[PDB]
């Protein structure tokens, strides 16, 4: 807030507004209506003692077929004053049928629905007051738009269409530092990068792109930036930046240019900095796959966090916002949690009762965690450790993978997903796999689970993941082995199997070539810059993708630190872990700057191979 | 007499004037190029007005 981003601040906004305008909407008994994909962020935001309190709502209920049923029962019964739905449409361009259907059925008097938006910034506060009616009507808005957007389809029944656009900008749930904006699944929970239709990927990708695009103008406009140096990683990250820097120079107001004269401008500066790095999932599918050692991540892979930032086996919140427990202890190794517990429990022994109830939760979860890690398939948690850590390094020899890939596929009773992740890790570590292999790979997963495997070793094939040894949208065409002698993953690191992922590495090279001093250097055009730079750094890159293109460095102003580091294609968890470490390594060595990381959803192995299939 | 008068009063207030501008700047401040005060030099008037050394060459020209 106010060229400091105070990310807390922005959880307000959207409280404000909804109480607002759910208090505007009737001074009576309501019942509320909600989508399921939206409640879950909803009630991550409002309690339910609060949202009773502040506004005369008294129930809350779900879209689905059962209120169909229920429509002689629930709808017919309470129905106070009115009923207000609640619906995302910011995806999929469709709304659900069961409104639709429920409208003319039970036959509602009164239809008032809310759709979500992004902040419309180009409002500029209303634009005063409207200039004294246009300066004599001089300027008017009637019938100069189109009739409707998205809900031209609603034209049936009645004319009861009292729409409420709710505000929506991104807020913090799981942590202080890292937002969250939920692009990456529609309302039928089908991947919005992966989809499991081989005929629609174009569209699907431009409207991911159009959608994070439309998110990252509201939160710039919000905060009154000025980007200055942007670096473009990948194909798709150059039309995002394309389409970013156009309708930012279109469609930004007046009384700023000339601040933008003032600041920066013509022989002069004011030493104002903020970076835009831009990466692309595509670009390193080496480490979505591996397995998570720190707590959350152990705790993530096993019970899948919805969109809201909590648990169904589980009842109390993991909100960081009203306990310290969880903020010291999320993103640790789990080795290092036992001795610390015991040192936190046994010092309170001398010493608020809150305190001892967490405490104890957090005991007896640790305990459960422990417990099922062992005995649940017993060595089978540290076996694939072993054998990833194997892997990465490079031990396979000549026809003796197909003795170990079946040696865990019933001696230890194991999970499908396990084995397909270690197969496509095997498949891509080596950025080739020989003619005589797939034979036999293929036909013995075709044996063991079903003739549709075949549909998904096919549709797997083309993204990059399964390829063979005999608008690129950047693949990775270079051994690992070579990664492993110009970068130093494999030795300071935790939350993997002791490796370094390669986006860290692509993203610290950026700032400080130390590890690239050591191998392939003999000169180098600085040690310590301030700015990002790229130069001198184009055949180890060229040949890494293919394409000496795929690098792109923007200035577009002419002549601590804020860095958006924006993330296309979902977060593995275990990057934010290291980016912290980044972080201070960096304040250590003499450059301070702060990372945000924005995320468009967080994405898992186990996560994927259900959108591909 | 009167002369003699008038020139005394011009002298003592002619020296009084002298190093007793005491002009202030306020909290931010420009004029006439609209940028910003602080950015070439302080060509300052009395009752209120700013100028870049620039702005004022522009205009006499």
């Amino acid at each position: 807030m106010n060229r400091f981003w105070n990310t807390k601040k922005f959880s307000l906004t959207n409280a404000d507004g909804l109480c607002a305008t759910l208090n505007e909407i009737s001074q009576n008994d309501e019942v509320l209506v909600v989508q399921p994909s939206v409640l879950p962020v909803l009630n991550s935001l409002l309690t339910f003692q609060d949202l009773t309190q502040s506004t005369p709502v008294r129930k809350i209920t779900l879209l689905d077929d059962q209120l169909s049923d229920d429509l002689p029962s629930a709808l017919g019964s309470v129905p106070q004053m009115d009923l207000i739905f609640l619906i995302d449409v910011r995806t999929s361009l469709r709304l659900p049928p069961q409104l639709l259907d429920a409208a003319q059925k039970h036959n509602l008097s009164s239809l008032h629905i809310i759709y979500c938006r992004w902040k419309p910034s180009f409002q500029n506060t209303l634009e005063d007051t409207e200039q004294w009616q246009k300066d004599g009507f001089d300027l008017n808005s009637k019938k100069t738009h189109f009739p409707n957007v998205i809900e031209s389809q609603l034209k049936e029944l009645s004319n009861e269409y009292t729409l409420y656009p709710w505000d929506l900008l991104p807020f913090p749930q799981i942590d202080e530092n890292v937002l969250l904006t939920h692009s990456l699944y529609n309302m039928e929970n089908v991947n919005m990068y992966y989809p499991n239709l081989r005929s629609l990927q174009s569209a699907t990708e431009s409207i991911l792109v159009d959608d994070m695009v439309n998110s990252l103008q509201s939160l710039i406009f919000e905060t009154n930036s000025i980007i200055t140096n942007v670096v473009s990683i990948g194909n798709l990250s150059k039309r995002c930046s394309h389409l970013l820097k156009k309708r930012i120079d279109e469609h930004q107001t007046e009384n700023d240019l000339f601040i933008k004269g003032t600041l920066y401008g013509e022989r002069t500066n004011c030493g104002l900095e903020m970076d835009l790095i831009i990466l692309e999932r595509n670009t390193d599918p080496i480490t979505p796959l591996l397995t998570q050692l720190t707590y959350a991540g152990i705790l993530d892979d096993l019970y899948e966090f919805n969109s809201g930032i909590k648990i169904k086996e589980k009842d109390m919140n993991f909100n960081y916002k009203e306990d310290k427990i969880w903020n010291d202890l999320k993103f640790l190794n789990f080795g290092s949690i036992g001795p610390q517990l015991n040192k936190l429990a046994k010092e309170l022994q001398t010493q608020l009762q809150q305190r001892q109830a967490f405490l104890k939760n957090h005991t007896t979860l640790s305990s459960d965690v422990l417990k099922v890690v062992e005995t649940e398939e017993y060595g089978s948690f540290n076996k694939i450790l072993e054998l990833e850590l194997e892997i990465l390094m490079g031990n396979t020899l000549n026809n003796d993978i197909e003795d170990i890939i079946l040696e865990l596929q019933y001696q230890y009773e194991v999970d499908q997903k396990k084995i397909l992740r270690l197969i496509c890790l095997l498949s891509l570590c080596k950025n080739s796999l020989r003619e005589k292999d797939y034979e036999y790979l293929r036909t013995f997963m075709i044996d063991s689970w079903g003739i549709e495997k075949c549909f998904q070793l096919e549709s797997l094939a083309e993204l990059g993941f399964f390829t063979s040894k005999t608008s690129k949208s950047t693949r990775l065409q270079k051994e690992y082995r070579y990664i492993s002698q110009w970068f130093n993953t494999v030795p300071a690191t935790f939350a993997y199997s002791g490796v370094v992922p390669l986006t860290m590495r692509l993203v610290q090279m950026l700032y400080d070539r130390s590890i690239l001093f050591h191998n392939y250097s003999s000169q180098q055009p600085f040690i310590l810059s301030r700015e990002p730079r790229v130069s001198q750094t184009e055949d180890l890159i060229e040949q890494l993708y293919g394409d000496s293109h795929a690098i792109e460095e923007s200035i577009w102003v002419p002549g601590e630190d804020i860095a958006l580091v924006v993330f296309l294609g979902g977060v593995t968890m275990g990057e934010i872990a290291i980016m912290k470490h980044l972080q201070k390594i960096l304040g250590k060595k003499g450059i301070n700057k702060r990372f945000i990381i924005i995320a468009d959803g967080l994405i898992n192995g186990t996560r994927i191979m259900n959108s591909i299939s | 007499i009167n002369s003699k008068n008038l020139k005394v009063e011009i002298n003592t207030e002619i020296s009084k004037f002298n190093e007793i501008y005491r002009i202030l700047e306020p909290g931010k401040s420009c004029d006439e190029c609209g940028k910003f005060l602080q950015i070439k030099k302080f060509i300052v008037f009395p009752c209120g007005h700013c100028f870049h050394w620039n702005c004022i060459i522009r205009v006499i020209l």
